[PDB]
């Protein structure tokens, strides 16, 4: 449950992340990959190698979906309804990848926003991925 | 991983009872049916848009089968699950791409499988004793991942 | 979610424990404790042998929270709420365990209902399992 | 677990610009307040009603510099962590009774300290490393329960 508090710290969090939010999303997945590479089984397609275009596009699509979330904070069932039936019945990925991406969103966020990573924050930041992975993950069975 | 002589012969002794190609069968249609993602990785085995249908599916029931004979091998092997797994464990992560994870959700359906097969025969000392050994094998399977 | 034919299964799994819920709660507790001994750590002023009256006293009370659910299946937040408060702001059980436990309530049940436990029944119970398990961990933070 | 002498040169390297005191209170704070219900052992320690509250709890740092310390002193030791935990391993589960998920959530709270800290010093390869490292050591703290 997302409390009007954490809402104000998401939205002023983000909009600092500005227009590097595809960059911080490819850096993420590049976290991902290397930290845990169980998660690099589900992009077999991709080529994974460090600055490749699939994975800087991959990350701009993934932090467009965040920012159209940040958006609707207060509707992301409805807002990610199409990326929400995508992953339950396409990509069908495991729920437990999605604690992995949000960590290392969470990482990349913080060694990128010094002055705004606070306590608070933090903890807002970190119910905010939990609440976009509990929509993503809601239609698979 | 490290059985008790008592945790070794509950489950060696309740192995003896097991069909493996009974049980194999249960365990992975149950798995397809309660964590329907774990589908991605059998598209080509027909039918499975319903319980009855994964069930009944001859290609669910003959995977089945060699899963739990592979699995069957590893219990000769419980000191060295690890040497045991290794082609196999390369096998998944190379050219199956199958998300460790899976290995677990599958070792947690085969002890309800067992639970509901043997009932009260299986006692919680004895599920206790294969909880140890689904994880060992699904730690085992994933340790060539790479 | 849960839909009817959810619901229509759980009803009727549950409606088939009866009298025996509170019995199937005490085994279902010690299947936890000896399978994943580190949930052992929120009962260290148990005595939880096997035969404890006390774990017996215990598992008939979440035995009956879980009948208390199963009969508000549709209006499970408000029915849950005094036990979501305790389990959040008292005891402050980590979220990890409740799949531990409601991994060994299936498994109980597996045990105790050769004819009711299809596959479907099955998927339909881990559903409601990991439904009260959500709503019970709501007020974490 | 297995680090290669690269992975054990920029542990080693990043470590030795690191605050204990500081980086330990911080982590241990951060703690407390993006996971609640880790406050559970701590009722002792005073005022934790709010963000700031504990952040500024000098109870609350006193202890973070205590459990850095003893992380700090367990990189000299990468290739025997369980080894080097094996008493604090018992401690914590029998006397303190402290989950061992507690252990998982303060590793991952610490690399996004570190990340904090050290901004674009805190590299993709840099942070593997530390993941391993604090899987490592969380694995050896639970390694005795029982
Ligand atoms: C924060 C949660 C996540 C968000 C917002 C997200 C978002 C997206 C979006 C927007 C797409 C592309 C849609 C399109 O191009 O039509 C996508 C595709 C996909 N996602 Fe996710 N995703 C998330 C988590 C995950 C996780 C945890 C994994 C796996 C470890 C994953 C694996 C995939 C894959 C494999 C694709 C398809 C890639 C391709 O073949 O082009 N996603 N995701
Ligand atoms: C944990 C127990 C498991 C064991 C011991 C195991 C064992 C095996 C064995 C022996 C093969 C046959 C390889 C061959 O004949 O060339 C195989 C194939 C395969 N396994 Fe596993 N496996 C396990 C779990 C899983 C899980 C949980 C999944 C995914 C949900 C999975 C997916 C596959 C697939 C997709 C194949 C190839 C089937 C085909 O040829 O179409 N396995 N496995
Ligand atoms: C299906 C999930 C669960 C349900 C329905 C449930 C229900 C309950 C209920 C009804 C109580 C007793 C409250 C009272 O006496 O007023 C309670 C207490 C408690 N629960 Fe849970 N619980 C669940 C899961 C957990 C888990 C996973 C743990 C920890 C491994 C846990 C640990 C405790 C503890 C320590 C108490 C206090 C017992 C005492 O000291 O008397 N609960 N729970
Ligand atoms: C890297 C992880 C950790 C390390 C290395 C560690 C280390 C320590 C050390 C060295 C002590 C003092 C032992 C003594 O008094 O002889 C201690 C005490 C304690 N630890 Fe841990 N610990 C860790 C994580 C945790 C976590 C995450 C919690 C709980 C959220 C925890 C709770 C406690 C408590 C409650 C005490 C007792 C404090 C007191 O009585 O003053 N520890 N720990």
């Amino acid at each position: 449950v997302l409390s009007p508090a954490d809402k104000t710290n998401v939205k002023a969090a983000w909009g600092k992340v500005g227009a590097h939010a595809g960059e911080y999303g490819a850096e993420a997945l590049e976290r991902m990959f290397l930290s845990f590479p169980t998660t690099k089984t589900y992009f077999p397609h991709f080529d994974l190698s460090h600055g490749s275009a699939q994975v800087k596009g991959h990350g701009k699509k993934v932090a467009d979906a965040l920012t159209n979330a940040v958006a609707h904070v207060d509707d992301m069932p409805n807002a990610l309804s199409a990326l929400s039936d995508l992953h339950a019945h396409k990509l069908r990925v495991d729920p437990w990848n999605f604690k992995l991406l949000s960590h290392c969103l969470l990482v990349t966020l913080a060694a990128h926003l010094p002055a705004e990573f606070t306590p608070a924050v933090h903890a807002s930041l970190d119910k905010f991925l939990a609440s976009v992975s509990t929509v993503l993950t809601s239609k698979y069975r | 991983v490290h059985l008790t002589p008592e945790e070794k012969s509950a489950v060696t002794a309740l192995w003896g009872k097991v069909n493996v190609d009974e049980v194999g069968g249960e365990a992975l249609g149950r798995l397809l049916v309660v964590y329907p993602w774990t589908q991605r990785f059998f598209e080509s085995f027909g039918d499975l848009s319903t319980p009855d249908a994964v069930m009944g599916n001859p290609k669910v029931k003959a995977h089945g089968k060699k899963v739990l004979g592979a699995f069957s091998d590893g219990l000769a092997h419980l000191d060295n699950l690890k040497g045991t797994f290794a082609t196999l464990s390369e096998l998944h992560c190379d050219k199956l791409h199958v998300d460790p994870e899976n290995f677990r959700l599958l070792g947690n359906v085969l002890v309800c499988v067992l639970a509901h097969h043997f009932g009260k025969e299986f006692t919680p000392p004895v599920q206790a004793a294969y909880q140890k050994v689904v994880a060992g094998v699904a730690n085992a399977l994933a340790h060539k991942y790479h």
